[PDB]
RNA sequence: UAAAUAUAGUUUAAAAACAUCAGAUUGUGAAUCUGACAACAGAGGCUUACGACCCCUUAUUUACC
């Protein structure tokens, strides 16, 4: 193809192009309509290899050091099988969560407003968001709504979870949140909501849009929450925090962590700790 | 600090790069009567402005033309149409933190800078270096400027023409070809000799002599463009026979890409001028800026007026816009672009369009606008008529309600009072005041200027008297058209205003022959009887304006700040207060006034900011009117924070209202004013819901 | 409107550290092993390249006499 040599010459120009690239990555570069998009995408691949090789050089160093130390070189109550034990313990809590835990909904209706770069990141935060829920004392009953089976988000989640996807203790479905819970008990959280949330109510269902807008798209969730007559709310960031830098749209992992602390009787002092410190110059 | 200075210092002596990648020529002012003529040059490393006229800064601020990056401002003539409005331009640069700005043009610029220091104060913080045409050629990272002084057959006969020349840009370097030839590429094996092949220098490699130009694309020789102004007929002959111009037109190795023509229609049709224009060659494009260009510059002002016109057509009148030649030319248009590098072409994509139909539709689709307007229309149009049918005069036209600097919606303070159909006076004259007058009346501007009886200046702040000269020259032109004899205008202003005009008169251009200034000190109550010459001028003011009394006082503002109070033989009294805090002297003078025009710069809760800034808040201004017992209160001189509408305090009664640009108010409209608020809130619902969030944020931030 | 800023797990400084996901029946350095994900707001440009340089959008914080 004409694109293959297109890259090789860029290698002669030293356009920060990686050494080895799979054909799968080549067609992704094909989709790039602009040279700057190709320039940006290639740099991402280049740093991808740089971290891996630096990772590997520092990795074989670990093996070499450990084996050398070994060459130079009772009564127990429990066997060292802790990692397995915690996984089972979290599973039991997770099973209880889906029978009695408060429903937390992740809305997956934003797939049309996401590029591939942001769609990948959304799954990364979704993995972390669910990870923190599992380790929590009182996990939420996480709901994955509007998750099309053939959609990109569903396919990406399967690859990152592999066989664990079918064993996760969460409800994943194609039906909208309005079809699962009463419309009067649903609060669509969003930074653009004119209403400021003061108290975490345990009888309400909170909807978090699984949307990562690196290219800012204000009001996307508000329009969704206004097309259907659903209440909206926003965190009291300005009320308590001296915001100075950055955007007020927090990450999904931070969002669920903030809600998790609030649901555990924590006050705004503890709950808002998870907001990045670089964004605010103190608390009050 | 600023970003651009760091980038410049990073490049060092313009190293690591040649000329700018792209350089285009954009028109900011098409040359209309209201907006004047101006030209804007864009480049990767530098930006230049030509003929900074009155209101030019407003246009650049409105059309996303960044001001914090300008380097030089070129003036083709020392005439208020070209240097006027420059004072406000300098302040804008100072606010942005620009360290130095270079001015080029006639050698009268240095005297003008010290002339503006009388009222503008010290220009500390920004270095003003005047570069007269006698100075050597100016060299930049982008282009060289040749200043040509032209003298017609201080100095009023001097016109400066600029012959710019873009520097040669190094061509692209073909990496693929060099490697095949046997030139290693990569690491230090390419870094040293890549510059040599890029700079056009022959390089020797392993005994092989390689010409740099061979392995690189043909470098751009550097397009040249000319900016020339021909004010009148007396300037054609010197321009045609100028020796310097001949070096760029008849020659074949020094082509001219473009030639800006800031000349009237009569000059262009001249036979001598036509031959000179053709002498540049058929390959030279010609751009003309004059009054023939019909275009809309203040698009936002037109848009908002059309939306407001729906509420009340009379109170919100719609704005009205004011030959085959051998050599073809392109008529100037706002935002019209002419690229000079890398392609020579006319870029017409950025030209704005003024179609009202979109504006009306946009207003109607708003949530509660149409319903509110319809509700008000039936309650007023079909409602009971007032028992007292007041006369159609006096009518107050609020040409400007700005505080410090003009913006898209609000211009600096300026109010026109029409005492009768054949007489009027201006209560204030800020920068661009004439432009508002021309826009508000169009073809009727000359008639209105002919009825101008007197002009009042509250104080020496630049936002109150910087537009007076523009009125004088335009009034002189307007009077000549009607054939009326030319007589000096009556100006009421502080004594120190003479120094700024006297300095300008003796160094820049004769303007005092249009002025018969009455000091504001002798017009106060119980004031000492001045010289008989001043006394007869006072008698003229009352007679010409048909005013029973013209009072004045000292308001709580900067030193030598005065208010106003108009009394008419009929009985109605109009009281105007410039920038002032709540003052007791104003209350005594304006007692039982018919209409009150009071400053409302700041909102509620900004009381502390008002005393330091020496102004009044919305509630403070309203309370003054009630203390004065005025039949109605008009608020103007709003801060630029409330660009569209000020915050509506709960104290707003039926005797108060806000002011808008190009807004006509008559004594018979007072009962209607309270009913116009609900439609205004719907129209400005978005701006209304954004202003109080800052107030909510303000309280928390100060509390913190 | 203008000027500085913007790290999508979080910080540091101009690439790392601590975290995240999958697999592990671990003899108590699992304090590990084999994988997954590594985009310093976004988009479009310039250049042999540069995180440089240059426009445009959104967002944040200040100022708007
Ligand atoms: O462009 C701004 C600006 O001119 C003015 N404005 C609004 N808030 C402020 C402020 O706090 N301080 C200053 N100096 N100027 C302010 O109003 C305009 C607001 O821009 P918008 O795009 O939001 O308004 P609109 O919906 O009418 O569209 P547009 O045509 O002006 O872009
Ligand atoms: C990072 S935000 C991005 C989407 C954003 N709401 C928009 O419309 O562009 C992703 C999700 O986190 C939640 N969220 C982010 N910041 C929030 C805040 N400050 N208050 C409440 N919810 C927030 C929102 O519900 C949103 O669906
Ligand atoms: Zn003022
Ligand atoms: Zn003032």
């Amino acid at each position: 193809a004409a694109t293959r040599e297109f890259i090789e010459m860029w290698r002669l120009l030293g356009r920060e192009v990686p050494e080895h690239i799979t054909e799968e990555e080549l067609k992704t570069l094909m989709e790039c309509v602009s040279n700057t998009a190709k320039k940006k995408y290639l740099k991402y691949l280049y740093t991808k290899e740089k971290v891996k090789k630096a990772r590997q050089i520092k990795k074989e160093m670990k093996a070499a050091a450990r084996e050398e130390a070994k060459n130079i070189k009772k009564n127990f109550l429990f066997l060292r099988l802790w990692d397995r034990n915690m996984d089972i313990a979290m599973g039991w809590k997770g099973a209880q969560a889906m029978q009695f835990g408060q429903p937390l909904v992740f809305d997956m209706a934003y797939e049309n407003y996401m590029k591939r770069k942001e769609l990948q990141n959304t799954v990364s935060q979704l993995l972390e968001s669910e990870g923190w829920n599992r380790r929590n004392v009182d996990p939420f009953h996480i709901y994955f709504c509007n998750l099309k089976i053939d959609g990109a988000l569903h396919r990406e989640l399967v690859k990152r979870y592999q066989e664990k996807w079918d064993k996760l203790l969460l409800t994943s479905t194609e039906k909208s949140h309005v079809d699962l819970f009463p419309k009067d008990s649903i609060i669509y959280l969003t930074a653009d909501s004119p209403n400021v949330m003061t108290t975490f109510r345990h009888d309400k269902v909170y909807v978090i849009g699984s949307f990562v807008d690196k290219s800012m798209q204000p009001g996307t969730s508000l329009a969704k929450a206004k097309r259907l007559n659903l209440a909206t709310e926003c965190l009291p960031l300005d009320k308590y925090l001296q915001w100075e830098i950055g955007n007020k749209n927090l990450t999904l992992d931070q969002m669920i962590r903030i809600l998790l602390c609030l649901k555990n009787n924590g006050n705004w002092q503890e709950a808002l700790q998870f907001v990045p410190k670089r964004k605010h110059t103190g608390f009050l | 600090p600023l970003r651009h200075l760091r980038t410049r210092e990073k490049r060092g002596p313009s190293g690591c790069s040649g000329g700018p990648n792209t350089v285009y020529l954009q028109v900011v002012a098409a040359g209309s009567r209201d907006s004047g003529a101006a030209l804007y040059v864009f480049s990767e490393f530098n930006r230049y402005l030509f003929n900074c006229g009155e209101g030019v800064q407003r246009l650049m601020q409105e059309h996303k033309l960044k001001v914090a990056r300008l380097d030089n401002i070129f003036l083709t003539r020392m005439h208020w149409s070209n240097v006027g409005g420059l004072s406000g331009m300098i302040l804008t640069l100072k606010e942005t933190g620009l360290p130095k700005c270079v001015l080029s043009g006639p050698p009268q610029l240095e005297k003008y800078l010290e002339a503006i220091k009388i009222f503008s104060g010290p220009l500390k913080g920004i270095e003003l270096a005047v570069r007269p045409h006698s100075a050597p050629e100016y060299e930049d990272e982008t282009m060289t400027v040749y200043q040509i002084p032209i003298h017609s057959e201080r100095d009023s006969s001097l016109v400066v023409a600029f012959i710019c020349k873009l520097h040669l840009k190094r061509g692209n370097f073909l990496v693929l070809k060099a490697k095949e030839m046997g030139l290693p590429v990569g690491t230090a094996a390419i870094a040293p000799i890549i510059a040599a092949v890029k700079d056009g220098k022959s390089i020797t490699h392993e005994g092989r002599e390689i010409l740099a130009e061979e392995l690189c694309t043909p470098p751009d020789p550097g397009a040249a463009f000319v900016v020339v102004e021909c004010p009148d007929e007396s300037f054609i002959q010197p321009i045609c026979e100028n020796a310097t111009f001949q070096r760029y037109q008849g020659k074949a190795d020094a082509p001219v890409a473009l030639v800006v023509h800031m000349a009237p229609a009569s000059v262009l049709v001249d036979s001598r001028y036509q031959q000179w224009m053709e002498r540049f060659g058929p390959d030279t494009q010609h751009l003309v800026l004059n009054e023939n260009c019909a275009s809309v510059h203040n698009l936002r002002s037109h848009k908002i007026q059309t939306q407001l016109n729906l509420i009340h057509p009379d109170i919100f009148p719609l704005l009205t816009s004011f030959p085959t030649l051998s050599v073809p030319m392109v008529q100037g248009e706002c935002l019209l672009k002419y690229q000079l590098r890398p392609r020579r072409e006319w870029q017409r994509d950025a030209i704005i369009t003024c179609n009202p139909e979109e504006f009306i539709v946009e207003a109607l689709q708003l949530p509660n606008f149409q319903q509110s307007v319809q509700e008000y229309r039936r309650s007023a149009q079909d409602g009971p008529a007032p028992a007292e049918k007041r006369s159609q005069y006096p009518e107050i036209i609020f040409l400007g309600t700005g505080s410090a600097i003009p913006m898209k919606i609000r211009n600096v303070s300026a109010t026109l009072v029409n005492i009768s159909p054949d007489t009027s006076l201006l209560l204030d004259c800020g920068e661009g005041t004439f432009g508002q007058l021309c826009r508000h009346y169009g073809d009727q501007v000359d008639r209105v200027l002919g009825t101008l009886a007197a002009v009042f200046v509250s104080h020496l702040h630049a936002d109150h008297h910087t537009g007076l000269p523009s009125i004088l020259l335009q009034r002189e032109r307007a009077l000549a058209s009607l054939g009326k004899p030319l007589h000096p205008l009556l100006v009421v202003a502080p004594n120190q205003l003479k120094a700024w005009l006297q300095q300008y008169h003796n160094q820049c251009q004769e303007v005092l022959h249009h002025i018969s200034m009455i000091p504001a000190k002798c017009l106060q109550e119980g004031a000492e009887i001045s010289s008989p010459a001043v006394e007869r001028l006072i008698s003229s003011l009352l007679r010409t304006c048909d005013l029973e009394e013209f009072q004045t006082c000292l308001v709580r503002h900067c030193k030598h700040a005065f208010g106003c109070a108009l009394v008419h033989t009929s009985g109605w009294k109009v009281v105007y207060s410039g920038d002032t805090m709540p003052c007791e002297a104003l209350v005594r003078m304006g007692k039982d006034a018919t209409l009150l025009i009071h400053e409302a710069t700041l909102e509620d809760g900004l009381e502390e900011e008002a005393v330091e800034k020496t102004h009044s808040t919305t509630s403070q201004a309203i309370s003054v009117g009630m203390r004065m017992n005025a039949e109605f209160i008009m608020l103007n001189h709003f801060s630029q924070r409330y660009a569209k509408v000020p915050l509506f305090s709960p104290n707003f009664s039926e005797k108060v209202g806000v002011a808008f640009d190009h807004m006509k108010v008559c004594f018979g409209d007072f009962p209607t004013m309270p009913k116009l608020i609900p439609p205004l809130k719907a129209l400005f619902a978005g701006d209304i819901e954004e202003m109080e969030e800052r107030r909510e944020k303000r309280e928390l931030r100060q509390v913190r």
